[PDB]
């Protein structure tokens, strides 16, 4: 057994860690006060669950998670909410003046006052592993905590943890539940400091998920708390391998195997289906095809992009429910035959099937309904480079005219900073280019 | 966070006054600072304005100050003049003369530690202070010249805090005095330096739309004073309320501030109603964009909005605001910049102002602010090229030097503006 | 109101759907960097793809099918054709065809070889060209084609050498036919056509006679415009000489083919780029180029992405564009015969 | 069509399927980053009490 420990930084960091906690504990039958009942070994045990909980004498099982956010508005609902007894105030960092959607004041000028105090607080949690995987990070784009302080923290967690793996949660900005404009330079800022501290970073494009509660659940204007569940029922299909006995992606540097050949290209694709809304009294039962099959649609991606012109580089499907490997197989020979899916000749086409019997399990009185099979697709396709054009677009548009660049320079950082990170995403866009097109 | 507010001079205390006696309606707060309502989102970002003391009375977080009695004698004695802090009420006697010179040099340098004291005190026991609200006229003598004064000094005490000021222009349409585009020179240039967000609120619109829209006559001060109410209120609606959008000062800077210097907003309201007539939201889209309900009196289709910041209060569909305000912007592109994507933002609060089932704030940093820019100067060098009616301030030790720089100033603003309009 | 951007000038099609547009009063058109618009008209080479249907409330509309280049390039026509199982290896309306690069840079010079030499072989018509998309020879030597390829990539097909010959003139022609595919795959084939025809006397031993391209006839052909106004023959009069000299039709002899040709190749590439559950819905006008023989047989000679109208034909054409391409989608206030087909 | 690598157990079981083979910064420099962006704050904030001193 190894630990995973998750960190979550700014307000979508936490909002989306405080929805997966909440769907970690219904999964593992954790009750709100800590307590395991399934749970026979008390104190301590090395199942597959521990690597995400630790447990206390009491029988209390506490998550291995840190939340750090910049003012304590948000975390102070972690701290009275409803799971307030999984956690103690150690694991809850906040300070009192935001970065106000600045890179620079969330990285250089409130980040330094801070860096010091979450790394103490993750060194606590890394005095209960007995062998550190490493760490998976929540945070957005577009916040400057979440972009500002996340690259720092980054940077430092490879210095103090520089043999542990780091993987992304990562809300790409679509403004149609943005908060600010100068999101696309806190997002390509973040991304070119980070870039070489990340081992495997999974996009989550707001833009995607929005229409997914629009269309498939019914939701007229989808809130937070609309888009956070469905985003934790993804995180829940990506980490179910560490936290169930299996077979595939059973720590965390299978996922840069299974995933990541290239290491500037570590930013998989995922779709999940299906999303059935609670709301229907009777929906027929999608199958193991039809279910399949919609792992290459593109309106079930967490980011709209067409992976029919773009080569793939690895691909995993992660069933949860009534599976059988023989439909797996019958699904994907129908697939390859009716589809464009196009492989880099220096790998195998090919697919990694992970089947774990226990099927999704939804959050009472929610928007997504029970369902006796789902699947989640990670693709690693040179599509999604799609996401880096549209972002470079726009930052290139307020960059020509050096708009709201002032207020990163009053903070301390260079105006330097800002080509040196667009020329780093120019380098992306191009390695891109390089492994799918012809 | 909280906000200390100040209000300095005959209209910034005039104005003031009434922007509290507003916003204490809306947050249940009586003329002698109990509460009385019936939500908790009225009390849960009260303290940005206000604070808690004892018997749990809530006092507003407000400096007046004036080189008068008069004015501010007449709010001690108004409507919500009891739930002012009785120290906050900092005046001296000689007066300004609606002299820029005898505000800033003169008479309000020796009141101008007085204020601090005050402003220092109310800061000291800021768990986390966002800046500074400053309500003033420019064309005026204690507003204009101690008001910029006192923002020259506060941000010399507190420099990495916000500074925000509603900024009365002045109109010959609407004149006390000939000399108040000197003034108004004058205080502009202090503004383009020493502040973060200027609302530019032009007396002249005030009495455009008292007189054509209200059907007003007659226009008074009080009259444009309820304009002003409304404005003051919807601006701040997303610094009084929990929403997610320009929830704060800096972070409103930093949606609608592009160039340190660009940062004067044009302010519009709807509805404007001489009433009882349900307004459905696509109307309240249509006449938020009409330059007929803005205060700045400049026609936006002369220009091109930098960036813009949408408020829709009341109970509506936020799936129908977002369609509307979508429709502006797709059937307008031509008048906001397409170098700057997605430059409108939309946010919505619940409670709606008093009177009205529904209403929408418009905040706009457009370029035709320029047209108001260009009012003023043109106004001042008609004078200024006879030297005439400098007496008045070279009697007070300054320079014609220091309006040849002003008016400079100015000029280089206007061009500022130009230059982003293509 | 609708707003549409123009990315394209030289675009001399949708040029004319630019102008028809503004003077339905309900389009405005944008600047060609505004990204609030119902309809890019946009450029041939790197189109941004990545940035359509991500604007909220605005459907928008583009006048190129992403991934179409497979069929309108040279080289990838011939890789298509072969690969695809829809359309096989044996492929009949099709010319026998390879794909080679030049020495100096897959590559199938040992198997043009070997048909080659089966020609050489038995006492066969052994006559070839070759041609690429950016220059052609005819030449019957295979070492005469690979040493003058080597001299880009380039394609090698065999030269129909017994072609359907107009009388009078005894000369070689080609067709052009336009064919407008909506954002739902609806497959629309416009009743007008033109035969690019030669002035020349075919001469099956100089590449006037041989070549029928429009800007070959106006400055090497001597008889430019003796038979027909500007080397154009529409299918009116093509349609009465095949009556007249052949007792036959045009529907008949020539029309089914053509018409199988173009649903085979557009129904092979549908589940490639068709955009019916994508984020930015996508048509495009296509250009098919036919050859026919003296057994009146159609041949796919290639296929134009971006192809201009004929002179008599760009009102009614552009103004079915609008009508079943444009219109369809972003409603106001048939010239076409659909190919059905199963989507 | 090739099925490698069956691990089953009693939550699920996890396999392959091939459809067809193959054709740091150190602490001292993030230190020397962090406080000379706070000497470039200082120096800005020192040229504006200046300015105001003027
Ligand atoms: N999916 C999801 N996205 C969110 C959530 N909260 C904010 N966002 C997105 O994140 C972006 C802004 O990042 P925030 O997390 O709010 O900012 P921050 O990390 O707190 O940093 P500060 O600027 O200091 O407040 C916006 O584009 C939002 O769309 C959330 O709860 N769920
Ligand atoms: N295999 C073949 N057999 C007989 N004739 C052929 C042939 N390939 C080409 N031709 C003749 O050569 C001409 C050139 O064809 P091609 O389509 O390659 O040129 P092009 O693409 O530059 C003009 P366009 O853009 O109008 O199609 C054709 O008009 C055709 O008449
Ligand atoms: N809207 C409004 N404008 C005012 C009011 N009082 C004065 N003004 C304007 O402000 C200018 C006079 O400034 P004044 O308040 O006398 O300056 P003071 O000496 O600092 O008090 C004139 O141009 C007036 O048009 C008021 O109550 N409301
Ligand atoms: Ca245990
Ligand atoms: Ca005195
Ligand atoms: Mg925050
Ligand atoms: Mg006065
Ligand atoms: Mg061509």
């Amino acid at each position: 057994m190894r630990e995973c420990i998750s960190i979550h930084v700014g307000q979508a960091g936490v909002q989306i860690g405080n929805a997966c906690w909440e769907l970690y504990c219904l999964e593992h039958g954790i009750q709100p006060d800590g307590q395991m009942p399934s749970d026979k070994t008390i104190g301590g045990g090395d199942d597959s669950f521990n690597t995400f909980f630790s447990e206390t004498g009491a029988g209390k099982h506490v998550p291995r998670a840190v939340f750090v956010d910049l003012e304590p508005t948000v975390i102070d609902e972690v701290r009275t909410g409803t799971y307030r007894q999984l956690f103690h105030p150690e694991q809850l960092i906040t300070g009192k003046e935001d970065a106000a959607n600045n890179y620079a004041r969330g990285h250089y000028t409130i980040g330094k006052e801070i860096i010091d105090l979450v790394l103490d607080r993750i060194r606590k949690l890394a005095d209960q592993c007995t062998g550190l995987q490493g760490f998976l990070v929540f945070h957005s784009f577009g916040g400057g905590t979440g972009s500002g302080f996340t690259s720092l923290l980054m940077e430092r967690l490879s210095v103090d943890y520089g043999k542990k793996s780091k993987l992304e949660f990562s809300i790409y900005p679509a403004p149609q539940v943005s908060t600010a404009v100068v999101e696309p330079y806190n997002s390509i800022l973040t991304t070119h400091t980070t870039l070489e501290h990340s081992d495997c970073a999974f996009m989550v494009d707001n833009e995607a998920i929005y229409d997914i509660c629009r269309r498939n659940l019914d939701i007229e204007r989808p809130t937070y708390t609309n888009l956070n569940r469905l985003i934790s029922q993804i995180v829940s299909s990506i980490t179910a391998s560490l936290r169930f006995d299996g077979a595939l992606n059973v720590d965390l540097t299978e996922f840069q195997t299974n995933l990541v050949p290239y290491p500037r290209i570590h930013f998989p694709l995922a779709t999940y289906a299906p999303v059935i809304s609670a709301e229907k009294a009777y929906h027929e039962q999608l199958s193991v095809a039809e279910i399949t099959n919609a792992c290459f649609e593109p309106a079930n991606q967490m980011v709209k992009c067409d992976p029919r012109h773009g080569k793939y580089m690895a691909c995993c499907l992660l069933y949860r429910g009534d599976v059988v490997p023989k439909d797996v197989n019958a699904a994907i020979a129908t697939i390859k035959t009716k589809r464009s899916i196009q492989f880099v000749d220096w790998c195998p086409t090919g697919f990694k099937v992970g089947i774990n019997y226990q099927p999704p399990t939804v959050v009472p009185g929610g928007d997504l309904a029970k369902v006796q099979r789902a699947v989640c697709m990670l693709s690693n396709t040179t599509a999604i480079a799609e996401a880096w054009a549209r972002l470079d677009h726009k930052f290139d548009l307020m960059y020509a005219k050096r708009a709201f660049v002032h207020w990163y320079v009053g903070e301390g950082m260079e105006e330097g900073e800002f080509s040196e990170a667009r020329e780093d995403m120019a380098a992306l866009e191009k390695d891109y280019e390089e492994v799918g097109v012809d | 966070r909280e906000i200390v507010h100040i209000q300095a001079g005959q209209c910034g205390n005039q104005i003031g006054a009434k922007f509290w006696e507003v916003i204490s309606d809306e947050h249940g707060i009586d003329p002698t600072g109990s509460y009385h309502g019936d939500s908790d989102l009225q009390l849960e970002r009260i303290n940005v304005y206000y604070n808690e003391a004892t018997g749990n009375k809530y006092v507003p977080r407000a400096i007046l100050v004036d080189l008068e009695p008069g004015t501010m004698d007449s709010v001690r004695s108004g409507p919500f003049g009891q739930i002012f802090r009785p120290d906050n009420f900092v005046f001296g006697q000689s007066g300004a003369g609606n002299n820029w010179a005898k505000g800033h040099y003169t008479e309000g340098a020796e009141l101008v530690d007085s204020v601090l004291d005050v402003v220092r005190k109310e800061s000291e026991s800021c768990d986390c202070l966002q800046g500074f609200q400053l309500t003033h006229s420019l064309g005026g003598g204690t507003g204009s010249g101690m008001g910029t004064l006192l923002i020259s000094k506060i941000r010399e005490e507190y420099p990495d805090r916000i500074m925000n000021t509603f900024s009365v222009m002045p109109s010959p349409k609407v004149s006390d005095t000939v000399v108040e585009p000197y003034n108004a020179t004058l205080s502009v240039h202090q503004l383009v330096e020493n502040t973060d967000e200027t609302y530019c609120i032009d007396n002249e619109a005030l009495y455009d739309i008292c007189f054509r829209t209200l059907k007003l006559t007659t226009p008074t001060y009080g009259d444009l004073n309820h304009l002003v109410s409304a404005t003051m209120s919807g601006v701040t609606t997303c610094l009084r309320f929990p929403g997610q959008l320009n929830a704060d000062l800096r972070k409103l800077a930093v949606n609608m501030v592009p160039f340190p210097r660009l940062h004067f907003f044009m302010p519009g309201f709807a509805p404007l109603t001489s009433q009882y007539r349900a307004l459905t939201v696509p109307e309240l889209t249509q006449q938020m964009f009409d330059s007929k309900n803005m205060m700045a009196a400049c026609d936006p289709r002369h220009g091109r909005y930098l960036t813009v910041a949408a408020i829709f209060r009341g109970r509506m569909s936020m799936k129908e605001v977002d369609e509307q305000m979508l429709n502006v912007q797709n059937k307008n592109s031509s008048y906001f910049v397409e170098w700057i994507p997605n430059n409108v933002k939309t946010a919505v609060c619940d409670i709606p102002p008093r009177g009205l089932k529904m209403s929408a704030t418009f905040i706009g940093n457009s370029t035709a602010i320029q047209e108001l820019f260009k009012r003023i100067s043109e106004q001042f060098t008609a004078m200024f090229r006879r030297k005439a009616f400098l007496h008045w301030y070279t009697g007070e030790g300054m320079d014609e030097m220091e309006f040849t720089e002003a008016e400079s100033n100015m000029n280089d603003l206007v061009s500022e503006y130009q230059q982003y309009q293509d | 109101m609708y707003t549409f951007v123009v990315r394209d000038e030289n675009s001399s099609v949708y040029a004319e759907v630019s102008r028809l547009l503004l003077a339905t009063g309900q389009w405005k058109r944008l600047r060609k960097d505004n990204p609030r618009f119902n309809l890019m008209l946009g450029e041939r080479n790197r189109l941004p793809f990545g940035r359509l249907g991500h604007e909220p409330g605005l459907v928008q509309l583009v006048n190129y099918y992403r991934g179409a280049d497979k069929l309108c390039r040279k080289a990838s026509l011939v890789k298509l054709i072969k690969t695809s199982p829809e359309l096989s290896e044996s492929c009949t309306w099709f010319p026998e065809s390879y794909v080679i690069y030049p020495t100096n840079l897959t590559d199938e010079r040992e198997v043009f070889l070997a048909a080659y030499n089966r020609r050489r072989e038995g006492r066969e018509g052994n006559v070839w060209i070759a041609k690429s998309s950016a220059g052609i020879l005819i030449s019957s030597e295979a070492s005469e084609l690979l040493d003058f390829i080597d001299e880009q990539v380039h394609v090698i097909q065999k030269y129909l050498e017994k072609p359907l010959l107009l009388e009078p003139g005894h000369r070689k022609f080609d067709i052009r036919s336009w064919v407008l595919v909506d954002h739902l795959y609806n497959i629309y084939l416009y009743r007008e056509g033109v035969l690019r025809t030669s002035s020349e006397p075919y001469n099956s031993a100089d590449k006037t006679c041989h070549l029928t391209n429009h800007c070959i006839q106006k400055e090497y052909s001597k008889n430019y415009g003796r038979y027909e106004e500007g080397n154009e023959m529409f299918f009116e009069e093509f349609n009465q000489y095949l009556m007249d000299a052949l007792n036959t039709t045009l529907e008949n002899s020539i029309l089914l083919q053509i018409k199988h040709i173009i649903r085979s190749c557009l129904m092979c590439i549908e589940p490639a780029i068709s955009t019916k559950h994508l984020h930015y819905q996508s048509f495009q006008l296509f250009g098919f180029d036919f050859m026919v023989d003296e057994e009146l047989k159609v041949w796919l000679i290639e296929v134009n992405g971006a192809p201009a109208c004929a002179q008599k034909l760009y009102a009614e054409l552009c103004q079915g564009i609008v009508d079943v391409a444009i219109s369809s989608v972003f409603p106001l206030a048939s010239i076409f015969i659909k190919l059905h087909h199963h989507h | 069509m090739e099925v490698i690598e069956l691990n089953k157990c009693t939550s699920g079981q996890s396999f392959e399927v091939i459809l067809k083979p193959p054709s740091d910064p150190s602490l001292e420099e993030i230190q020397k980053k962090l406080e000379a962006a706070e000497e470039r704050r200082k120096y800005q904030e020192a040229e504006l009490l200046k300015h105001l001193a003027e």
